[PDB]
């Protein structure tokens, strides 16, 4: 299903992300996303996934 | 000395980490001392005026090498020499450009040095005679001054027998300047012979290359 | 299709132009397929060439 | 808070690594933010035309400073003018050199500029007369142009 | 596969470290292959004559760029021409400066 | 020049090739025709080099 990069400007740590446009897999275990901080690739393990949209 | 089987270097779960696992993971990271970077490392591009031990990037090197031209001023067209008899006159210019970020400036007749040091300066000026009977003898003195009447750095003086067709005085060389110095291009003209003529300056070019 | 499959490095742009003097001293640019086709269509073949003129 | 005696920072065995041990080992490695590189830090030398945030090496800096000379054209020897009377004539050249990788080219009489920008141009040539009775007067104009008859920048006239 | 609760990244205590902790701590360090340095990275300023893969600093670039002037010599005053008849004569100089560190001498 | 009482200034700038440990000298040749009791003098001498390679 069609995807779209979700770019949101935030500061700090401990906050949620809406990734409904990204159209991630329904499976919670599959962390099929990559995090881009300030246009450099960073580790995505810090971003725990609870819901396929959040 | 409690021990455990070493997990794979890709393990990123709650499994207990071993010293062998730690060494295996750290083997892919650079040290503080003598690290041999491979691939395409990237660093921040600092200011062009930065002069410290920070890493300079390719863009920084390009900008710094491009900012070697302190200033370049050009005047086309003819300006009438107000006075003969070796009277010092300041050359005025119509267009000018200066390097940005170093404090260098250029007014209508003068260069404000932003960074003192060694400069490669080239001066070219064309003197001709218009109208009337051309002089039988034309002599021109050129100076780089610190004042409108300054004669500090004489560069070249030339003589000609045919000022009707006009002629050019050109020179290039190394000069020393300090910070906030006011640099002027000054000329003196003496014409003998003829009558009803006017001496004109044209094709004026005044530029500096910083060397140290 | 959204993000991309790679980053194509910058390459000197091919010039259409025409075969001739400008092709003699160019060590920086590649010729255009159109120009190479235009020049090669006026060349005899080794086998079974039908020469004219 | 399960804990163990901290192993030595040099340990490379199967013993359980402690948090203090991990921090002590990490203190020896450069961070992403403002590392202090000492000793002899080295990286990959990039192409002379590279213009981005990649680290430039000393070899790259020297090569870029060397490639500041766009082109050089040197004619020794002699050639006579084809026509007098202020007819614009192109001076040909015999030997030359160009900077590599920047696209600049120079054939027997012309310079193809690789990249537009500010250039410091220097020109020098000698006119004389050969054979017969020397003329009593000679006037000379020098131009740098964009065409065979280019008159875009007239530089010096002498008599 | 013995397991333990992952300690905080900021911890520097005797508690057992986990692979998750190790990865989280390593995420803040530059890899040996194609890192992106951020902030104000500093490195050692090598010799101005250095020509290898050593990291070039801003001070090194400034030194190399302002060292391009090999030498400059100036003579003021008058020197008499010793002889005519197209006899080659060496011009003398009263003051001179050369770059230091390359063996250049005037 | 025809008027040496004021004299004339020779200036020039260009690229040259030198080898390591070479001894570079600035040399001149002067000619005077006419006059008498005069002395030829050279002054304001400037001689410098900027490395390009």
């Amino acid at each position: 299903m069609a995807t779209s990069n979700v770019v949101v400007s935030r500061t700090g740590t401990g906050w949620t992300v809406d990734v409904t446009a990204c159209n991630l897999l329904s499976d919670t275990g599959i962390k099929d996303f990559i995090v881009l901080h300030n246009a450099i690739v960073v580790s995505n393990v810090t971003y725990a996934k609870t819901t396929a949209t959040t | 000395a409690t021990a455990n089987v070493s997990p794979s270097t890709a393990d990123n779960t709650l499994a207990l980490a071993t010293t062998a696992y730690v060494k295996a993971n750290l083997a892919d990271y650079a040290t503080l001392v003598s690290p041999i970077l491979t691939g395409d490392p990237r660093a921040v591009t600092t200011s062009v005026t930065d002069n410290d031990t920070s890493i300079a990037t390719t863009a920084h090197v390009r900008a710094f090498a491009n900012s070697r031209l302190a200033f370049n001023a050009f005047r086309g067209g003819q300006q009438g020499v107000p006075s003969l008899n070796y009277i010092t006159t300041v050359c005025q210019f119509t267009s000018s450009a200066v390097r940005s970020g170093w404090g260098d400036n250029f007014s209508s007749n003068r260069w404000l040095v932003g960074q003192g040091g060694t400069y490669y300066v080239s001066v070219t000026c064309r003197f001709a005679t218009t109208g009337g009977t051309p002089p039988t003898y034309m002599d021109v003195l050129l100076f780089v001054g610190l004042s409108p009447t300054g004669v500090e750095n004489f560069v070249i003086r030339q003589q000609t027998n045919y000022p009707s067709f006009g002629y050019t005085l050109t020179w290039s060389g190394v000069l020393f300047f300090n910070t906030n110095d006011n640099v002027y291009l000054t000329y003196q003209a003496q014409a003998i012979g003829g009558g009803g003529y006017a001496v004109v300056i044209e094709d004026a070019r005044f530029n500096a290359i910083q060397l140290s | 299709d959204l993000n991309g499959a790679g980053l194509v490095a910058s390459t000197p742009t091919p010039q259409n132009d025409a075969y001739g003097l400008v092709w003699a001293g160019d060590t920086f640019y590649p010729p255009t397929r159109k120009s190479v086709y235009d020049k090669i269509e006026t060349l005899a073949t080794k086998s079974g060439a039908v020469l004219t003129g």
